[PDB]
């Protein structure tokens, strides 16, 4: 491929813009270059930031699972937006409400867990009583030393 | 060692005196037999390391690398047999001579006893590799890639020369045994710190540290398959081996002179592993995977615990084999579709079912599948670094996640998915390619059976 | 199996003490296993052992005479330092194997005792602790480039510390 | 899948699509068949209540209101036909839809196992070879003089000629191989 | 003892036999699925013997087969730990895999590569058995990670489905985030105890064991799909139904609970860990039961039921009840596998339909499958004396009568009732209402390869619970004294949930429109955890990787700073020096300046 | 309406106000877009169904995309205040952070080890 | 709505060819000629 067909630098004049559009097979009015922030985008067209999930599913795309036709301008972030990764598809519920609901549920759960920790639930019973000095020998205790006599009664 | 060097040299007369028809077969066969001969260096039934003469020696650290080098040459010839299909006989023989010379020099380097052996035989590798990249490469930027590869290493190396000369003036010799057995403590003077850097920087560049790793993504996506294989199987390990051999004198400065490079390694590992996620060139993705693994190796070597050294050596060998296999696989698909993009070719499991199996196994070695020696190495390096500071587990875990992620991303993107049915040229896998992948995998499986061979000096 | 180096308490299996009219499947399965499997396998093994009795050969555990330690080496005398260093390496790994044997004892004790391990394995836990303290004081914090000289320096640092403590 | 989308849609197409989508979502909401019929009849009543509106601005406003209501009331998890996009087993058999160009690489010993099928295939390849020239000329001659183009392709006009660009339409793998 | 160890090893040898036969030309000539089914049957029969030995003398064995390597005072031996857990679970797993491997032949007769499918299922079985019968933490890791790979390969068996590919990678994500904690546990138990063997690790009871047990808890969360890392399991049903039945319910997903049970001795003291597990189990149970309701897929409902059951096991472990938690594992394996098989039968007989809205009147048309499904549901909601009751009831008893987080207890009880509610959802919308399937009925379950496996699992679900519960040795003292309401709490809540579900479902036939509801949407969309996390985290991470790493730094700033700056400077200097006008007058003027400079240097330096 | 778009949950097409436009300018726009798409598809289909093809079909869009994401970057890069700061921080700052973390941790560890507070109970392999 | 005459003709022609190809796909009674 030659220079005219490979990308180039930021379109600085309307004739450059038209030449770039013809290069990218995009309409002269639809073609918009990335902002000239000097981050390497240069001439590449700025395409809509919609994932390939949104593309028509019933259409016989040239590149199928990619869901892009031959010669179509390719988004700068196609790898991120492929069907196997980020999905910008519309949702039945607004993102803001979804965030509120999920985080509110989490907050309620953790708050009530703290409530339970502070106020536990237990049966009305005394602590279990074990024999032989709380099993001093077989619970890992030295034979030489004598533990404090811990007694039990009726 | 001279029962292994001389046959390697004699390969060259065979290459040039063989008839045009039988040259490939003869050199491949005799190279396999040289590889067999190289196994004699595993008869170390005692703790006394082997010293075959005043010039050549071997160790637990050098024997596995030498055997790997011997093993690679036949596979390099098989991998190169194809893209050199329609070149003139002298040009083909030139390529074969370059590979043979590379093997000779690398074996001598790994088996060298004096660091000014090592400094000459280490840089002599630049010429054959530079020729391989620049002459037989495909795309136009191979010249730029060659320039980067040459000069990064030369800028690194010259200070190494200065430091080595100073070392010899101060000590009286450069035989590594003598240095080991008469070493003495350095003092924290600024001049000593500058030395430490001068000794360590050339090897760190060859083990591309995060900030000086720009010459791998270029050299690899501009180099032919054999160049990539030898490069990121042996050349990259030259840096680690040099660091291991030379750090003995440079103590105790390391305790605080390692913080910068440990940090750079432990951060660049994450950065590069992440870069692998969003890269559209299979060769580049493999190269950056290699950069992350060498980041781990550098961290472990610069902490210097027994676990660090042993795991670093194990991972050195494991990465050698695995990255080599990955590059052969990618070149397999490249020889057909004549493109390096990962997105372009997809669903190839529907037409190369067995090569898909080899792809899967390679991806597992990359992602570190237990009990594979790849994992063993990464696990032991992780244990070492966790001992060094218990917070490194955060970085290690993030890198583990991302490693698994790009490793499976390669497979899903390429092998799986709808077959790009427009590709008419996809041809059934060549027995050559399949045998190449088998010869890469089988040694890995056998070493996973017998890890004791590939441990370092420490363990 | 040298019972000394690999201690193994005695077996204390109890009586059959059956109290059921039903037949225990295990005894009959074991009888069938014995007769069917153990007997032919034992025949094969006996044949191999006779074949070994024929053509018997011997191998001897190597003995390494002691040589001067690094303490007896004049600075920079590589000739003697090499021998001292190799001796130290062999002692190092023999100590490694000592640690392996004692750890195996500890593991076998835990498994044998079961839920009494919290008391009946105290002896082997004590032995393990003492040997690991010895191992730590001998080889720990030595770099990957561990050497007799580093070990000597570490020991002398600790001895200086102990002498200071005794003085104070 | 067998027809290219238009440049746009008219009020008729948009409203019909909305009718279908809303009816299917209403069904997804109303599991039982009788309840579904009860509410679908009311839905048709609503849709036809404004059937004849000749002020297209009000028609479009009504359609916008209907669409917003639909988005408010859409079933979170609708009904998806198994093979329909987004339904289980949407592409479950794409692994085995291996193309026909692979057969060209079969070893002659493998082709021996199937003698007749490959003879018929050879006939087919001959037919395609013959028809390519004529069909390319047909498309070139039928190209519209103006610069206005549509994806839809032409039929076979002459006699004894295959329809333009037919190899990919025909020969596509069977749905369940 | 010879017989016991020999049988233990022979089980693995038998399981490897199908694999080796697969890697040979005899695979073409033999009926591989039947061969593998037979091998699994024989392996189960062999396993029965060690189970009997353990039930008799309760002797546990450490068997060291091969010495893989010695690492300076840390041997790595291929060890096996045969005990209550390992032996009983090997028996159960082999039984369930026998049933599912016979049923796979029916469910996958048409599919090509059936041999590869069977090989993969077998491989998974070997790997999971390695996990269970493992002494070394390293070997346990071999199992932990190999089952993960097999799950990846089986999910998205139909690699055509982009959705299934995403599901497999989802599983790898969540599992690896889990395995980070496992590797942390390994490294800590290596540094502080210098051994990966469980016997040696046991002596760490007197340390803190917080840093390692946190790694274990995280790994268990990831693998068993507890709330934090839960999305992977429900959406792991993109795979074939036999895979869902076996791996992602009966055998694999119990890996986290099994690991915690194995490390029960260390976690007895660390109350922080135990309370954390209590809370996590409660939260998962409630969350995934909420999602289980209002879900219209037959397989996803059962998947969420499985997640809820695993949350219950997490609570079981949160209170010091490891034996009972493992008992629940084994007991639920049966009827969960049976429910999955019944659902697979329904899905296959109908035109691969999985929506419970297009299934109805199944009880009349498929008597056998509906009967076994009813048994499975009644086991899931433990009705008295079925397999579930001989575990779940005791679990709830201990929960209600042990000191516990009050909130955790409450949500756990609510989720127990809600399990009845969604089981009723299935039993109703799939077996009680008038038909809804497409008109062309073509329903055949008379295939023995389907009938017999389900028969075996139903006999399991009906008896194994009682048999195991009565035969297992004493372990934990149970609390049997309690008020009447506590004693029958599980039954009353379950029955009340059933009645409430019946009322709600019967309310649907009312000729009135159900409206979109906030709670209905929250339940159906799975709490929005997928929609939010899976759209924010991947985007942010991937965007950072492309922009901050690859572009801003690697492709731009590093090149400018190191190579290109040097290149520039040197070009600037060459263009500064070389370009000389070429006139002798100027050249000799410069020579004059050299003259003067040398004179000055000489003078000043003297 | 009641829906509020978010960058990762786009505005549905039906709710989109512009989808309902019927201005002749908009329709002319859409027709021209379809014309471009049809021309491209015809060009692709000729090569797809050509019987005399012997190789795959190269993708100019893919080539341009890869070139733009690879070799066009540095040539079309210009230092700016924002770029300099972002690069400097995103590079060095994380290294400084991890430096402080590891240094403080290891210094505390060395302090404790020196005093003897830390107990290395069974660290044998380090 | 409804097919154009050109579309109807094209679909009919492709229908004929598609069904001929599908019938071509049938295997003859001897087709799996297993070698000895
Ligand atoms: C304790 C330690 C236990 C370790 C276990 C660790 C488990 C790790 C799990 C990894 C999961 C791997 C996986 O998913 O399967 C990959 C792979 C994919 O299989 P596939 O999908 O059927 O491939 C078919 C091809 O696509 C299409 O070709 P095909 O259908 O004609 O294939 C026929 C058959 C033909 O196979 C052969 O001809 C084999 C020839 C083997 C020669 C080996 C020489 C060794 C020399 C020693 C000196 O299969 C193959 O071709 C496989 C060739 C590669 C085998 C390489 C050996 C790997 C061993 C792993 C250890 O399956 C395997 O072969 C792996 C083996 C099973 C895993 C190991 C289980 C232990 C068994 C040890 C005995
Ligand atoms: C009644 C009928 C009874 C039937 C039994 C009959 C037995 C009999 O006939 O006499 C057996 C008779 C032995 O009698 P013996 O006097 O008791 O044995 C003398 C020595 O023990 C002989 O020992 P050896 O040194 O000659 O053994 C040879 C060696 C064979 O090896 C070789 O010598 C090299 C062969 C290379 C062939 C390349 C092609 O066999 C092996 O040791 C097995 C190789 C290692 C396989 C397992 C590796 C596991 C890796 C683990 C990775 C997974 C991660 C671990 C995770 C756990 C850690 C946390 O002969 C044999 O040993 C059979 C031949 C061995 C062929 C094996 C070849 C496999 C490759
Ligand atoms: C109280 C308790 C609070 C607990 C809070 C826990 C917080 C969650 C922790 C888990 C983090 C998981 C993040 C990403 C999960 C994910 O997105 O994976 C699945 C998703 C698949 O997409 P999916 O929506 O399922 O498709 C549906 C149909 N298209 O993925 C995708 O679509 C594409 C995935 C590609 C991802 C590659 C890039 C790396 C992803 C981020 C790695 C993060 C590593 C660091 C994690 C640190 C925290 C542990
Ligand atoms: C710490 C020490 C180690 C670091 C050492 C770094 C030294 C590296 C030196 C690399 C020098 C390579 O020199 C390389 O020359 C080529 C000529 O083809 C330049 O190539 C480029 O030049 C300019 C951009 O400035 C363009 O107009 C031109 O089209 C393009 O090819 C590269 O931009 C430059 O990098
Ligand atoms: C400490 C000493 C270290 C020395 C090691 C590094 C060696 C440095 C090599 C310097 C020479 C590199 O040579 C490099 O050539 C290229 C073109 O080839 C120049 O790049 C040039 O590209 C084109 C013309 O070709 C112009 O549009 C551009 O403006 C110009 O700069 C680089 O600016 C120069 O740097």
């Amino acid at each position: 491929m030659t220079k005219d067909m490979l990308p180039g630098s930021y379109p600085r004049t309307p004739e450059e813009r038209a030449a770039a559009a013809k290069k990218y097979n995009m309409r002269v009015e639809d073609y918009e270059p990335y902002p000239d922030d000097g981050m390497g985008y240069g001439d590449y067209p700025m395409l809509p930031n919609r994932s390939q999930h949104e593309r028509d599913p019933w259409y016989q795309w040239d590149h199928s699972e990619l869901r892009m036709n031959w010669g179509e301008p390719i988004h700068w972030d196609l790898d991120m937006y492929i069907r196997n990764r980020v999905d910008t598809s519309p949702t039945p519920v607004s993102w803001d409400v979804m965030c509120k609901h999920l985080f509110g549920f989490v907050a309620f759960m953790v708050f009530m867990f703290w409530v339970g920790h502070v106020f536990p639930s237990y049966q009305p019973v005394g602590p279990k009583q074990y024999p032989y000095n709380n099993l001093y020998l077989e619970r890992g205790g030295d034979p030489t030393k004598e533990p404090e006599p811990v007694v039990h009664y009726d | 060692m001279l029962k292994i060097i001389l046959p390697s040299l004699m390969l060259l007369p065979l290459t040039w005196l063989s008839s045009p028809k039988k040259t490939w077969t003869n050199v491949t066969s005799y190279s396999f037999l040289i590889s067999l001969t190289s196994l004699t260096l595993l008869w170390q039934t005692d703790e006394n390391y082997k010293n075959f003469s005043n010039m050549f020696s071997s160790d637990p650290l050098s024997t596995p690398l030498i055997i790997l080098t011997a093993w690679l040459l036949p596979l390099m010839l098989m991998a190169s047999q194809n893209h050199l299909k329609k070149d003139n006989n002298v040009l083909q023989k030139l390529y074969i001579s370059m590979l043979i010379s590379l093997q000779i020099l690398l074996i001598m380097t790994f088996s060298a006893t004096e660091l000014i052996m090592f400094y000459i035989l280490f840089e002599a590798t630049l010429i054959p590799t530079l020729i391989i990249i620049t002459r037989w490469g495909n795309q136009t930027e191979r010249l730029n890639a060659g320039i980067y590869f040459l000069f990064y290493t030369l800028i690194g190396s010259i200070p190494l020369l200065i430091a080595l000369i100073l070392i010899q003036n101060h000590v009286g010799t450069l035989n590594l045994m003598i240095l080991s057995f008469t070493t003495h403590t350095l003092d924290a003077s600024w001049s000593n710190n500058l030395l430490w850097l001068a000794c360590m920087m050339a090897f760190l560049i060859k083990m591309p540290l995060y900030g000086v790793h720009l010459w791998l993504p270029k050299a690899h996506v501009e180099a032919p398959i054999a160049g990539s294989m030898i490069l990121a199987a042996i050349l990259l390990k030259l840096g680690s081996y040099g660091m291991i051999r030379i750090s003995i004198i440079l103590d105790p400065l390391t305790k605080y002179m390692a913080y910068p490079f440990i940090l750079l390694s432990l951060w660049g590992m994450i950065m590069t592993s992440s870069i692998c996620l969003r890269q559209t060139d299979l060769k580049s993705l493999i190269a950056y995977s290699s950069v992350s693994h060498m980041a781990l190796v550098i961290a472990s070597i610069m902490i210097q615990t027994p676990w660090s050294f042993m795991g670093a050596t194990m991972l050195m060998i494991a990465h050698g084999l695995t990255s080599s296999l990955l590059f052969c696989l990618a070149n397999s698909n490249y020889e057909r579709i004549h493109s390096r993009t990962m997105i372009m070719a997809r669903g190839l499991q529907m037409v190369f079912p067995l090569m898909a199996t080899w792809w899967l196994m390679a991806s597992l070695a990359n992602l570190a599948l237990p009990p594979s020696i790849n994992l063993m190495g990464e696990l032991f390096i992780t244990m070492s670094l966790f001992s060094w500071s218990n917070f490194t587990i955060i970085l290690m875990g993030i890198n583990i996640i991302i490693t698994g992620m790009y490793s499976m991303y390669m497979i899903i993107t390429t092998q799986r998915g709808k077959l790009t049915n427009h590709m008419i040229n996809l041809q059934p896998s060549h027995t050559r390619e399949l045998t190449l992948m088998a010869l890469h995998m089988i040694p890995l499986i056998l070493l996973t059976t017998s890890p004791k061979l590939i441990t370092g000096l420490t363990m | 199996w040298d019972k000394d180096v690999y201690p193994e308490p005695p077996s204390r299996t109890p009586a059959p003490s059956p109290q059921t009219s039903l037949p225990n499947p295990i005894t009959y399965l074991t009888k069938a296993y014995d007769l069917v499997v153990d007997w032919p396998v034992t025949l094969v093994r006996e044949f191999i052992e006779r074949q070994h009795a024929k053509n018997r050969t011997y191998y001897y555990h190597r003995q390494y005479r002691r040589v001067p330690d690094i303490t007896e080496c004049k600075e920079g005398d590589v000739l003697c330092i090499y021998e001292a260093e190799m001796q130290w390496r062999r002692d190092f790994k023999v100590d490694q194997e000592i640690m392996n044997i004692i750890q195996e004892r500890l593991k076998a004790c835990q498994q044998r005792e079961g839920e009494n391990y919290q008391q009946n394995c105290a002896k082997e836990l004590e032995q393990f602790t003492k040997v690991t303290k010895a191992y730590q004081d001998r080889y720990l914090d030595l770099g990957a480039y561990y050497s007799a000289r580093k070990c000597l320096a570490k020991q002398k640092q600790r001895m200086l510390e102990e002498r200071k403590a005794a003085r104070q | 899948a067998f027809c290219a989308p238009p440049a746009y849609l008219t009020h008729q197409q948009k409203v019909l699509r909305l009718y279908k989508r809303a009816l299917r979502h209403l069904e997804s909401w109303c599991i039982h068949r009788d309840k579904y019929r009860y509410f679908a009849c009311l839905m048709r009543a609503r849709f036809e209540e404004h059937k004849n509106e000749k002020d297209m601005m009000r028609a479009t406003q009504l359609l916008r209101e209907a669409e917003e209501e639909f988005w408010q009331n859409q079933h979170p998890q609708p009904y998806i036909f198994p093979d329909s996009p987004g339904g289980t087993s949407f592409e479950r058999y794409e692994c085995y839809k291996v193309p026909e160009w692979c057969l060209d690489y079969w070893h002659p010993s493998e082709k021996a196992m199937y003698p007749d099928y490959f003879s018929k295939r050879e006939q087919w390849k001959k037919l395609r070879m013959e028809s390519w020239d004529r069909e390319v000329k047909q498309l070139q001659e039928e190209t519209s003089p103006d610069g206005i183009m549509t994806e839809a392709l032409p039929p076979a006009r002459r006699e004894g000629d295959l329809p333009p660009l037919w190899w990919h339409i025909v020969t596509r793998p069977r749905e369940r191989p | 003892m010879n017989i016991f160890t020999t049988s233990i090893l022979l089980i693995f040898i038998l399981l490897l036999s199908p694999i080796l036969i697969s890697m040979s030309n005899l695979i073409k000539h033999i009926n591989f699925p039947l061969y593998t089914t037979t091998s699994i049957k024989f392996s189960f029969i062999i396993s029965l013997l060690p189970l009997l030995m353990f039930f008799h003398n309760n002797m546990e064995y450490m068997i060291t087969t091969w010495h893989w390597v010695t690492m300076n005072s840390m041997e790595l031996k291929m060890s096996f730990k045969t005990d209550f857990f390992s032996i009983l679970f090997t028996s159960v797993a082999l039984f369930v895999t026998w049933s599912i491997m016979q049923f796979s032949s029916w469910y996958m007769h048409s599919d090509p590569n059936i041999n590869r499918f069977i090989k993969y299922l077998t491989l998974f079985l070997i790997t999971m058995l390695i996990l269970t019968s493992a002494n070394n933490m390293f070997q346990l890791f071999i199992g932990w990670e190999g089952v993960g790979i097999m799950s990846f390969l089986l999910i998205g068996w139909w690699y055509g489905r982009t959705d299934a590919n995403t599901a497999a990678l989802q599983a790898i994500l969540y599992n690896r985030i889990g395995d980070i904690g496992f590797i942390l546990a390994m490294v800590w138990f290596s540094l502080n105890m210098n051994s990966w063997e469980l016997q040696q690790i046991m002596f760490s009871n007197n340390n803190d064991n917080l840093i390692p047990l946190m790694g274990l808890l995280i790994a268990a969360t990831g693998k068993s799909a507890q709330f934090g890392l839960h999305p992977w399991l429900p959406s792991a049903m993109e795979g074939p139904t036999p895979v869902s039945a076996l791996l992602h319910s009966s055998t694999m997903v119990v890996a986290g609970i099994f690991l915690l049970v194995r490390f029960h001795p260390l976690t007895t003291n660390n109350n922080f860990i135990l309370t954390t597990m209590l809370c996590l189990g409660a939260l998962t149970t409630l969350f995934t039961a909420i999602c289980a309701l209002t879900q219209n897929d037959i397989k996803k409902i059962i998947a969420f039921s499985t997640s809820s059951q695993l949350g219950l096991m997490m609570v079981t472990l949160g209170m010091n009840q490891p034996h009972l938690a493992f008992l629940h594992i084994c007991t639920h394996a049966f009827f969960k596998a049976m429910l999955f098989m019944c659902s697979g039968s329904i899905i296959h007989s109908l035109a691969d339909e999985q929506d419970i809205r297009k299934m109805g009147n199944i009880t009349k048309i498929m008597p056998f499958t509906s009967s076994c499904l009813v048994i499975g549901s009644l086991a899931l909601t433990g009705m008295p004396f079925l397999t579930g009751f001989y575990s779940k009831d005791l679990i709830i008893e201990a929960i209600n009568t042990c000191n516990t987080n009050a909130w955790a207890l409450l949500i756990t009880l609510i989720a127990t009732s809600m399990t009845a509610m969604y089981s009723m959802r299935i039993i109703y919308f799939v077996t009680m209402t008038k038909p809804r399937f497409p008109p062309l009925i073509s329903i055949n379950e008379n295939d023995p390869d389907l009938m017999n496996p389900i028969k075996r699992l139903a006999f399991g679900s009906i008896f194994a619970g009682f048999v195991i519960s009565y035969n297992i040795p004493p372990t934990s003292i149970p609390v049997l004294t309690m008020p009447w309401f506590l004693k029958t709490t599980a039954l009353i809540i379950s029955v009340l949930g059933f009645l409430i579900a019946l009322e709600l479902n019967n309310l649907t036939m009312k000729l009135s429109m159900n409206k979109a509801n906030p709670y209905s949407s929250f339940s159906t969309l799975l709490g929005f955890f997928p929609s939010i996390i899976h759209r924010i985290t991947p985007m942010k991470s991937l965007n950072l990787s492309l922009k901050t790493s690859l572009t801003l730094l690697d492709l731009i700033w590093l090149e400018k700073t190191i190579p290109k700056s040097t290149s520039t400077l040197h070009t600037n200097m060459t263009t500064l020096t070389t370009n000389q006008k070429g006139l002798i007058k100027l050249y000799f003027m410069s020579f004059l300046i050299n003259i003067i400079l040398i004179i000055i240097l000489y003078s000043i330096n003297l | 309406s009641k829906y509020k778009p978010a960058p990762l949950a786009t505005l549905p097409s039906t709710l989109d106000p512009a989808e309902y436009d019927v201005s002749p300018e908009t329709r002319r726009a859409q027709v021209e877009r379809l014309s471009i798409r049809a021309r491209l598809k015809r060009e692709y289909l000729l090569q797809y169904n050509d019987p005399k093809r012997v190789s795959h079909i190269e993708d100019p869009a893919l080539i341009r995309w890869t070139y733009a994401r690879s070799a066009n970057i540095y040539p079309n890069f210009r230092p700016t205040p924002k770029n300099s700061l972002l690069g400097a921080v995103a590079g060095f700052g994380p290294l400084i952070f991890w430096y402080y973390v590891f240094k403080t941790d290891r210094d505390r560890k060395e302090r404790l080890i020196q005093e003897g507070k830390l107990d290395r109970k069974f660290n044998i392999s380090y | 709505s409804g097919y154009t005459p050109d579309e109807k003709l094209r679909l009919q022609q492709l229908r004929e060819l598609r069904r001929r190809w599908l019938k071509d796909q049938e295997l003859s009674p001897r087709e799996p000629v297993l070698p000895p």
